[PDB]
RNA sequence: GUGAACAGCCUCUAGUUGAUAGAAUAAUGUAGAUAAGGGAAGUCGGCAAAAUAGAUCCGUAACUUCGGGAUAAGGAUUGGC
RNA sequence: CGUGGAGGUCAGUGACGAAGCCUAGACCGUAAGGUCGGGUCGAACGGCCUCUAGUGCAGAUCUUGGUGGUAGUAGCAAAUAUUCAAAUGAGAACUUUGAAGACUGAAGUGGGGAAAGGUUCCACGUCAACAGCAGUUGGACGUGGGUUAGUCGAUCCUAAGA
RNA sequence: GAAAUUGUUGAAAGGGAAGGGCAUUUGAUCAGACA
């Protein structure tokens, strides 16, 4: 069968501030 | 907002779309203009590009610090045999456009001008005008009747001429055809000119001059398709730029928000028809002359052919046009040379040259004598000397 | 034919390696009947199994 | 459709020029392949082991400029071959492979 | 042993099916229409070409990014390929269905590729393996394929229906009257 | 074997010849290169690449916790018989 | 109006075909829906008067299962490299044999072991599935054979510790 | 043995979407008063 997981989490930057 | 700093684009928009030409041929879109008064005579013709070679000449321009000094200058030669007359069409004015009134063929065609209606020739029943060749008959009534009407109706008269290829080099045994305008003479004139050389040749020194100024029709040399970078020119990127650095780095502004025809883009490059201008002749010369080559001041017995032959086409053995500088189109393909559209009277257009040494060393290398003759002298015998 | 662990067998009891064992490719049928390590043993003294002959290495230059 | 031998010589460099060294001798096999059916017009055509030792005598690019050639057009014994005839190729021992042309060997 | 729409006198039919057959639909639907109609000796001349590269299937449904070839010109086609492995399935097939039209006594010249259908099977299931350790499936396509080969004839129709004209009392009259006036 | 060297390169014993293939050689890529004249004018920044390099002989500054700096810097030689 | 079930009745329907499904075939109702013809199928279902409720779906990044367009598309491009002949077979670029050219290059692509796996070891038969191409081959599938100790280990001693 | 999705056969339409509402022309298909 497929275990699955958290696909990828951080690596999204940040944003105006 | 606005770009920083300032530059001229790149390219030109004169020469769109940037595509394969139709045809191998070049066509002669305008024809010199037309006056009654002079002789009938051919306005441009037909040829097969040769190669180059180098000429050196004095200069006569009065006020250049050149004057009457040397001055090494490059030429390309045309190999040009005599071109045979086949046809004669009329040309009606119309309220959209001109337009055909009749072709009238003549009777005789050799076989390679009717290899230009076979494209598997080797396994035809050569059935080609042959009904049309039964009309000359007893009398020839058909045929004199639809001369009639061109005299009548046409405003404008060309003809139609087949080089013969069979002479120069080439693989080929196609014939190219084409129409060329005939200029001189009323319209009855041009018509009867036209029936008497009908089989009949005509040859290059029936039409240009020795410093005459002419205009070069042919498609240029291809490459395929082509990056941005050497289609326009543009910048290259710095070395660190991902995805490439070939390439134009804004294609276009958020709105319009469509590409803009006016941006650069990958694509055919080569294969174009072009018409450069203002071309001087320097030699018309003779096919069946030996010492082709030799001038005034030099004076030996040698033909226009480098030793070895041109690269990649071979033996001068015709009529040849050498003219100033570079023609478009590439080595073996039919070029078509046209007369000026307009009195230059400049004084590079009005200026006559005597040539003082054409040069014959070899182009596939660094050639070192100009004649097998000289060779000799400057070596001596050799082994494989008897 | 299959003559894989023909190689094996004769290598140990020819006592060298299996790049250096030649089997006769006229005489298949013969080989493929040897499952004993006898039979390899009877084909080499036939000569349908021989030994390779060791490359040289000339010190010659040395 | 007739059982002829015949000595040829190939000239290799120019049908190997330009082409990638990992790939030259194999490549001189797929041309002494497509040389022999240009002369004897048989699809089927077998080299023989000891001309497969002329071509890599000096490695996958030390191909010979030239090499002389002997095809053998011979008929099919097996069943239901798709082909009557084929072709034959084996080398031709001699000191110098340049300067010689073709010419018909005769059976006996 | 049932099969798809068919409109064929079945007394001058031989048929033939396989099933379950691991070889792609998309290509097999392609090579089965290419032969859908044609005369059974024209057909497999054809096919035997295929493989030897001299001519090609063209490529109408599912063609989508594939490459352009001279050999669609006949066919009207400007994308085509050579589908190997699908033309020896259906040239098997063929085989077959002549072997029974001549167990049924047919007339092996006048057989004709009158009907020809593939549809899908069951999928064969795999896994692939992806970046950041992600399964994902690797699947096949088999498909059924069916032909039916029939004997060409000659059209016989006949006795058709005279269509009786039904005459109103004005329109009667009227024609009474154009008799009257010549024969 | 070469050399200071279980560095790099070639080979002997032994072991593999395993990784989907055939055909052409477009643009854009990844990896490896070379460029006339100028020589950092590029860039936030010599980022990246280049130039130096082994061994023998000569010569080696400021400063110094007197041990170092130091392979400073700068030159010359090198094959075969 | 429609659904599962319950009490009464129609001495209701049915293997001479109940329920279910399909039908640009028909009729009734504004509608929710009811009714009939045909085809498929094979065993139990409905009208009317009442009672009762786990009682009606287009959505909830709804739950479980099945299937598409993308699409025969992206792609199967690291580790220098393959080639000629015969044999076997329905079939050979990939198996077996022979010849050639190469590589690991003795801190190896060699020769053994410790933890860990558990029969993968060897033979015979064999290719539906697995070896992201192929396969006659295989660490695959079916069936069997195989691991011999007074001396090599465990066992015995003690270390941190329990 | 339903639906999504799919092959063949038959009918029809197709200038940068398809679908729907009112009305009729054309093609196909259905019922009948009937005595």
């Amino acid at each position: 069968h497929h275990p699955r997981y958290v696909v990828l989490a951080s690596h999204l930057g940040r944003m105006m501030m | 907002s606005h770009r920083k700093y300032e530059a001229p684009r790149h390219g030109h928009l004169g020469f769109l779309p940037r595509k394969r030409a139709a045809s191998i041929r070049a066509r002669v879109k305008a024809f010199p203009k037309d006056d009654r008064s002079k002789p009938v005579a051919l306005t441009s013709f037909l040829g097969y590009k040769a190669g180059m070679t180098t000429i050196v000449r004095d200069l006569d321009r009065p006020g250049s610090k050149f004057h009457k000094r040397e001055v090494v200058e490059a030429v390309t030669v045309v190999d040009t045999p005599p071109v045979v007359v086949v046809g004669v069409v009329g040309y009606v004015e119309t309220p959209r456009g001109l337009r055909s009134l009749t072709t009238v063929w003549a009777e005789h065609l050799s076989d390679e001008v009717k290899r230009r209606f076979y494209k598997n020739w080797y396994k035809s029943k050569k059935k080609a005008f042959t009904k049309y060749s039964a009309k000359y008959a007893q009398d020839g009534a058909g045929i004199e009747r639809e001369l009639a009407r061109i005299k009548k109706y046409a405003s404008v008269v060309r003809v139609l001429v087949h080089t013969q290829i069979r002479k120069t080099p080439l693989a080929q045994k196609k014939a190219h055809l084409a129409e060329i305008q005939l200029n001189g003479g009323s319209i009855s004139e041009k018509v009867d000119w036209a029936r008497e050389h009908f089989e009949k040749t005509v040859a290059v020194d029936s039409v240009f001059e020795q410093n005459e100024m002419i205009d070069a029709i042919a498609v240029t040399k291809g490459h395929g398709f082509e990056g941005v970078t050497h289609r326009w020119g543009t910048k290259k990127l710095p070395r660190k730029t991902h995805r490439g650095l070939r390439k134009v780095a804004c294609i276009g502004a958020w709105h319009p928000a469509h590409v803009m025809w006016s941006v650069a883009r990958a694509g055919q490059r080569g294969y174009h028809s072009r018409t450069s201008i203002n071309h001087k002749i320097y030699r018309v010369g003779k096919g069946d002359d030996e010492a082709n080559g030799a001038t005034s001041f030099d004076r030996t017995k040698k033909t226009i052919t480098p030793m070895g032959g041109f690269v990649h086409y071979g033996e001068i053995k015709n009529d040849f046009i050498m003219v100033k500088g570079c023609i478009p189109g590439n080595r073996k393909r039919i070029v078509t040379l046209r007369k000026s559209l307009y009195t230059n009277t400049s004084r590079k257009a009005l200026e006559e040259v005597s040539l003082k040494w054409i040069d014959t060393a070899s182009k596939f290398g660094k050639g070192r004598f100009q004649t097998p003759a000289e060779k000799h002298a400057f070596m001596g015998t050799l082994k494989k000397d008897l | 034919a299959n003559l894989r662990t023909q190689k094996r067998l004769a290598a140990s009891v020819v006592g060298v390696g299996k790049r250096k064992v030649w089997l006769d490719p006229n005489e298949t049928s013969e080989i493929a009947q040897a499952n004993s390590r006898n039979a390899i043993r009877k084909l080499v003294k036939n000569g349908t199994i021989v030994k390779k002959a060791v490359t040289v290495h000339s010190k010659s230059r040395t | 459709k007739d059982v002829v031998t015949r000595e040829y010589t190939i000239n290799l460099h120019k049908r190997l020029h330009g082409v990638s060294f990992k790939k030259r001798a194999p490549r001189a096999v797929k041309e002494i392949k497509k040389f022999a059916k240009l002369h004897m017009g048989t699809d089927d055509v077998r080299l023989a082991p000891e001309l497969n030792q002329a071509i890599w005598k000096r490695g996958v690019k030390g191909v010979e400029y030239r090499l002389r050639l002997r095809i053998s057009r011979k008929r099919n014994e097996e069943e239901d071959a798709k082909n009557p005839l084929f072709s034959y190729v084996e080398p031709v021992l001699v000191a110098s492979a340049k300067g010689l042309q073709t010419v018909v060997v005769e059976e006996d | 042993a049932r099969y798809g729409a068919t409109s064929t006198n079945p007394a001058k039919s031989a048929s033939a099916r396989g099933s379950y057959l691991r070889v792609s639909f998309k290509n097999t639907r392609e090579t089965a229409q290419a032969i859908n109609g044609w005369e059974l000796t024209k057909a497999q001349k054809y096919l035997e070409q295929v493989l030897d590269h001299q001519r090609a299937i063209p490529f109408r449904r599912f063609n989508s990014s594939i490459g352009r070839t001279a050999q669609g010109k006949e066919f009207g086609v400007t994308k085509a390929r050579w589908p190997a492995k699908s033309v020896k399935f259906v040239q098997g097939l063929l085989q077959n269905a002549a072997a029974n039209a001549e167990a049924k006594g047919l007339d092996a010249t006048k057989l004709y590729v009158s009907h020809i259908q593939v549809n899908q099977a069951p999928k064969q299931r795999r896994r692939t393996y992806r970046a950041h350790g992600r399964i994902n499936k690797y699947e096949s396509s088999p498909s059924h394929i069916e032909l039916v080969v029939t004997e060409k004839e000659e059209a016989v129709a006949k006795a058709a229906e005279k269509k009786v004209v039904r005459l109103t009392s004005r329109q009667r009259g009227r024609i009474a009257a154009q008799k009257r006036i010549a024969a």
